[PDB]
RNA sequence: AUAAGCAGCUCAAGCAAUAAGAAAGCGAGAGCGUACCUUUUGCAUAAUGGGUCACCAAGUUAAUUUUAGAUGCGAGCGAAU
RNA sequence: GUAUGUCAAAAGGGAAACAGCCCAGAACAAGAGUUAAGGUUCCAAAAUUAUUAUUAAGUGAAAUAAAGAAAGUUUUUAUA
RNA sequence: CGAAAAUUUAACGGAUCUAAAUAAUAUACCGAAACCUUGUCCAUAUGUAACAUUAGUAAUAAUAUUAAUGUUAUUUGAUGGGGUAGCAGAACGUUGAGUGAAUCUUAGAUUUUUUUUUUAUAACUAAAUAUAGAUGAUAACUCAAGUGAGAAUGGU
């Protein structure tokens, strides 16, 4: 696999030693910044998962703490940061009726909406020794 | 060679004659590609949309699947461990974990086929009156 | 089809009459075309029904 | 606005600008002291063990 | 949401800047060479900064709803910066809904009854969201016509050196150098 | 007339620069399927005839780009955004000496 | 009680449970939105109609003549003995 | 009358407000997502972004008032 | 400069601008319910598997299968999605009737309310109040209509 790159194999144990760390993990693509203990709400239904899956999040835009910020080009190398999650459960919204009208026209068409969301738990986030590596 | 076509632009107000060009093309939707061969019936088909689409010369013709997934955008997520479920069509599957690697069905008629703790797997657990810990791990 | 009962019953305020014609207030005589004569009286009935033709009961050897 | 979503542009603050300028060629860390108070979390050097290894220059010095 | 828990006293303080209409600004002038014809902020130049700061929309915490703005003292609006004929040739004008009460006036006649502060404040007070919040963000103005103003201890300080004090930068890294010894 | 058709009677720099554009765009179109048919030998007599009597947006000149020709007007000349659907329609050439 | 909202919708501070647990409602502030129906080429229209609420209030029945679908019998069907 | 489109029966973005114009056809959500017309100092999302010239009249800057006058000013082409 | 009209600056939207004007160019960014992405709803298809019901066909003293209907999932990573006049299909609700000499009800049937949940013109959970054993209520399927009202200067 590619080599890391020198100078982030030297500066990536002080990122490591600071108190605090925050990702920004990349579900399909889109963002969430998150930290170890957040609990994400998706704005959709993750098809084949149940409550007690453990996944393994790989696709971080950004993993800095207060002052360093580790930056991947596409994305960082996983090699680096070891992030998982455990589904939760489904959610759902109250019903929304949606009343499409015009005017001087009775009739009212109705939509009725109520979406299901997958809510997670981030219970590790944790930056690897890549002394080794 | 063929001819990558995409619709950017509409003809809702255009004549009647733009929209059945459009049609010939396959272009029903705006940012819509489709791949027809270099050949002049092609060729004088786009002359006559040239203000609403963008040509563009590719070796192949990629497949319907090929071309939606360019815009796939990556999961960023693996599921490493499954619990133990029910599916309704096959049975139950028992708890799995892939970071190891196993997703074994049982389906029976009778609680022990399943795979599952029966109140007669409880009784004889409780009935172990005898089984001790080590006093080393103790 | 129950007409006049709702708008989204597709067949509701005018109950598919269109609007405020003589086709949504009164009737149309049946045999009427606007005005214009009809082919049978710009014509003419051709012939006669003969009432005295006796009606035979056809058999056949097949 | 009319929904959330309109709601949401109009109340948009950009990232800050160290985060714009992601990088290329590969990953890389950037020094990026933020303009916050820092908790009391991070102890400093002076109240750090003799012992504790973690006691370093400013990790500004080592860019 | 992690990002916005903390505390947000400081975000939401007051701070109290301070600006000179006759200081040249590199940035906010239309001339930026030769060095020596920079020119101070013109009117509406300057009032359109302002009102940014009136604002908050300076703060990576704006929010319209909330009143998250700051003060601004301005001095030496007697000396304030126009182009072309404006200070003569400009009109404000006035009605009360009597038909014939129309009042007009120049910026040169509005400078010698209410000073340059009255004409700097109707350029931000068009520059603001015409709602409830824009008689208290406009009186967070202070406008005076020469160096003096009961706010020379109000000025945002760093060390000791208000704000665009001559020394006030390096006071500031000095500051920063101290900060980065600890974990 | 009392019913107000805001349109000003000239472009601004970001309609043009829109405009500049659109005609660039429609001149790699045609030169694609140009050099496309070359390769195989082939022509269409469209193409042939958009080559020979219309010009590219770097051979025309700033008043075929923003303005089209109309009698009723002092001068003849007409902003090119009057014209019905002007940004999906190609006009580039008018009559010559107007 | 510094304010120019078809009174809803989008964002939302705060108040609100004497107590372990549990936040419905009201909402400062910011933004979007010129009732409904009828009738018209076209209505916020200063075009028509309604003070509010509840109740009564409009393609139905018969005979006749047809069609589609389903179904019984079938060169016969139906009715009636 | 003819050709083309829209409205009528089409919401949405732009044209300050807008049936008919410029874009684009609303099944419901999420996104600093990608774009069209249009725009980017503030009201108000985005440049006080770069380059070369003109104007000094707030002319103008999203609805061109005319012929005409004139040591206003710039440039070019002749010329002393 | 020519350039003058009657409520008020009065067709830069306003503030304001010497560019934040004009002309000839270049790039980035913003930008719609458009498009993409991830999910959901609905319509119409195509095959496959399984669940339930109904009716058949076989097996069984030491369960399988066939067809129809309903339903979930899945294959083609299926296609489609504004709407007046108007046409068409599928449903809910109301009143009465059949099954019904049925079923349930002081261990609370019914209570015009409140509350909770469920893709929901509907039902359901629970609470509070009162107290009925049937002149009470009721699922499911089917039958018949005096069957659904913000609009008639409508009527009481
Ligand atoms: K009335
Ligand atoms: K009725
Ligand atoms: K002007
Ligand atoms: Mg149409
Ligand atoms: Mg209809
Ligand atoms: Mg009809
Ligand atoms: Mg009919
Ligand atoms: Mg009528
Ligand atoms: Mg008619
Ligand atoms: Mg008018
Ligand atoms: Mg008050
Ligand atoms: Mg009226
Ligand atoms: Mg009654
Ligand atoms: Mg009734
Ligand atoms: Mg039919
Ligand atoms: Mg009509
Ligand atoms: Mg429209
Ligand atoms: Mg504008
Ligand atoms: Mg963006
Ligand atoms: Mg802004
Ligand atoms: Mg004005
Ligand atoms: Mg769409
Ligand atoms: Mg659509
Ligand atoms: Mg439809
Ligand atoms: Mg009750
Ligand atoms: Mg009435």
């Amino acid at each position: 696999q590619p080599p890391i790159s020198q100078q982030v194999k030297e500066l990536l144990p002080v990122l490591a030693a600071q108190p605090g760390h925050y990702t920004t993990i990349h579900i399909h693509g889109k963002p969430y910044l998150v930290t170890e203990g957040d609990t994400v709400k998706l704005p959709f239904k993750m098809p084949g998962v149940a409550p007690g899956d453990v996944l393994r999040l790989n696709r971080a835009s950004v993993i800095g703490s207060r002052d360093l910020t580790l930056q991947g080009a596409p994305y960082v190398d996983e090699r680096l940061f070891e992030c998982r999650a455990i589904v939760m459960g489904t959610e759902s919204e109250p019903m929304r009726v949606m009343i499409k009208k015009k005017r001087r026209c009775r009739k009212k068409k109705h939509v009725f909406s109520k979406h299901k969301y997958t809510v997670l738990r981030i219970n590790q986030l944790k930056i690897n020794d890549v002394s080794s590596l | 060679s063929f001819f990558r076509i995409t619709l950017h632009r509409s003809a809702i107000g255009l004549p009647k004659r733009t929209h059945g060009v459009l049609a010939a093309l396959g272009l029903r939707r705006r940012n819509q590609t489709v791949f027809h061969p270099v050949e002049p019936q092609f060729a004088g088909m786009l002359m006559k949309v040239k203000e609403l689409v963008r040509v563009e010369e590719v070796p192949h013709r990629l497949t319907k699947r090929e071309l939606k997934d360019e815009r796939k955008p990556d999961a960023g997520f693996v599921v490493e461990k499954q619990v133990r479920r029910f599916i309704p069509g096959v049975g139950v599957q028992d708890e799995v974990d892939f970071s190891k690697v196993g997703a074994v069905v049982r389906d029976g008629k009778r609680a022990g086929d399943l795979g599952v703790r029966t109140r007669s797997d409880w009784e004889v657990i409780g009935k172990m009156k005898s089984v001790l810990p080590k006093v080393k791990a103790l | 089809i129950r007409k006049g009962r709702g708008p989204s019953s597709g067949y509701g305020k005018t109950a598919g009459r269109g609007t405020k014609g003589q086709k949504a207030h009164g009737h149309v005589k049946p045999w009427f075309q606007g005005g214009q004569t009809p082919l049978i009286v710009s014509h003419g009935r051709k012939g006669f029904v003969n009432q005295f033709a006796a009606d035979m009961s056809e058999l056949n050897l097949e | 606005q009319s929904t959330a979503n309109r709601t949401k542009r109009m109340l948009n603050i950009p990232p800050h600008e160290s985060f714009l300028n992601v990088p290329v060629e590969g990953d890389r860390i950037i020094f990026n002291p933020p303009s916050s108070e820092a908790s009391v979390y991070h102890t400093p050097f002076k109240f750090l063990p003799r012992s504790d290894p973690r006691r370093r220059a400013n990790i500004y010095k080592l860019f | 949401m992690s990002q916005t828990v903390g505390a947000t006293r400081l975000a939401y303080s007051r701070v109290w800047h301070h600006i000179s209409a006759v200081t040249p600004h590199p940035t906010l002038s239309t001339i930026k060479a030769p060095s020596e014809a920079i020119t101070p902020p013109s009117l509406g130049r300057l009032a359109s900064r302002i009102a940014t700061i009136l604002m908050g929309k300076h703060k990576p915490i704006w929010d319209p709803s909330t009143d998250c703005g700051d003060y601004v003292v301005v001095t030496n609006c007697a000396g304030l910066y126009t182009t072309g004929h404006k200070k003569w040739r400009k009109t404000y004008y006035r009605h009360n809904t009597r038909p014939g009460s129309l009042q007009a006036i120049t910026m040169d006649a509005l400078m010698e009854k209410h000073g340059g502060a009255e004409v700097l404040r109707k350029a931000v007070s068009g520059m603001l969201p015409k709602n409830r919040l824009r008689d208290k963000r406009l009186a967070r103005l202070k406008a005076f016509e020469g160096d003096a103003h009961p706010y020379k201890e109000n000025l945002v300080r760093f060390g000791g050196k208000v704000v665009g004090a001559p020394g006030w930068e390096e006071a500031v890294k000095a500051i920063r150098e101290a900060d980065m010894e600890r974990l | 007339g009392g019913l107000l058709w805001k349109i000003p009677w000239r472009m601004s720099k970001f309609q043009k620069l829109r405009q500049r554009r659109r005609l660039r765009a429609v001149d790699n179109v045609v030169a694609t399927i140009e050099n496309a048919l070359a390769k195989k030998g082939e022509t269409v007599k469209a193409v042939e005839r958009w080559r020979a009597e219309m010009p590219t947006e770097a051979e025309m000149l700033p008043k075929d780009k923003y303005t089209i020709f109309d009698r009723k007007e002092k001068r003849y000349r007409k902003g090119i955004h009057k014209l019905p659907k002007w940004t999906r329609v190609s006009q580039r050439v008018n009559p010559p000496g107007y």
